[PDB]
């Protein structure tokens, strides 16, 4: 049931995910250093700014994303750059301890960490949530960068005019899901995987909307602006 | 609007 397409897409985002995600974590030096208020929010959104230019780079390799428009790009991943950072940071969750461990003691992330950057419980604890609930889908590697794309290339995000041309690309990515967990995921994992994929895209949309909420807030100070970066006012907001 | 998200892009 597999076409040769649907092997082709998959192969590409496995590639394009590996030139996208440095599991060594080497560049998170180059940040300004993590202090342990809001001490932890001049390393944190160094982290994110990192983040997404490294999520630009893999949706440019989705297949059929630069058929869309230049102003259907910038609105895709506006809208849904801090989703696919949320769902990218999975890889380095851990369950031992609840936090995002990133190869060292200087860069392991618990709850604190994320509330001594301007957040709180109202985000991190549906965040965690999210976190424990993925992991408990021991996803492919293929099915968790098919998600990714899928996050990114949605038609109702706000903003888009060529809605009929993005649903036409999230159909070709869905179809090669659904196929991929027919064929290569035997039961009882497999179990409504596809819905159940699809309701954490639906509590990505919810954690996105109470960042947003946070974030206006939080960026709204301007001795907290001062820490941001130019790419994390432009995504998310001046 | 967005240059340093276009510059990405491109
Ligand atoms: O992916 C990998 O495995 C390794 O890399 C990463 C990349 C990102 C994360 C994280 B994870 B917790 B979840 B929150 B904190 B960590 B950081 B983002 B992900 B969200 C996150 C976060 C911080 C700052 C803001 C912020 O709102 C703030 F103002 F800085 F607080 C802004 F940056 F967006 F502005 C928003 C979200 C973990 C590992």
């Amino acid at each position: 049931k597999l076409s040769e397409e649907q092997q082709h897409i998959i192969a590409i985002l496995l590639d394009a995910h590996h030139k996208t995600y440095d599991p060594t974590y080497a560049d998170f030096r180059d940040f300004r250093p993590p202090v342990r208020p809001l001490s932890m929010l001049p390393h944190l959104a160094d982290l994110v700014s990192y983040s997404i230019q490294k999520v630009i780079g893999f949706a440019k390799m989705i297949p059929g994303f630069r058929d869309l428009t230049s102003d259907d790009q910038i609105v895709l991943l506006k809208s849904s750059a801090i989703e696919v950072i949320m769902l990218r940071s999975n890889q380095s969750f851990t369950m031992d301890d609840m936090s995002w461990d990133c190869g060292s003691q200087d860069y392991k992330y618990d709850v604190t960490d994320v509330s001594k950057a301007g957040h709180t419980l109202e985000l991190i604890e549906p965040l965690i949530k999210f976190q424990v609930g993925l992991k408990k889908l021991n996803l492919h590697e293929e099915e968790h960068v098919l998600l990714m794309a899928i996050c990114i290339v949605s038609p109702d995000r706000p903003g888009v005019q060529d809605a009929k041309l993005v649903e036409a690309i999230q159909d070709r990515l869905s179809n090669t899901l659904q196929t991929y967990i027919r064929c290569r995921h035997p039961p009882p994992g497999s179990h409504q995987l596809y819905a159940k994929m699809i309701q954490k895209l639906a509590d990505l949309r919810s954690l996105n909307e109470e960042h947003s909420k946070q974030y206006r807030s939080l960026s709204f100070q301007p001795e907290n602006s001062m820490k941001l970066t130019p790419l994390v006012l432009e995504v998310f907001g001046n | 609007n967005h240059p340093m998200l276009m510059n990405l892009l491109k």
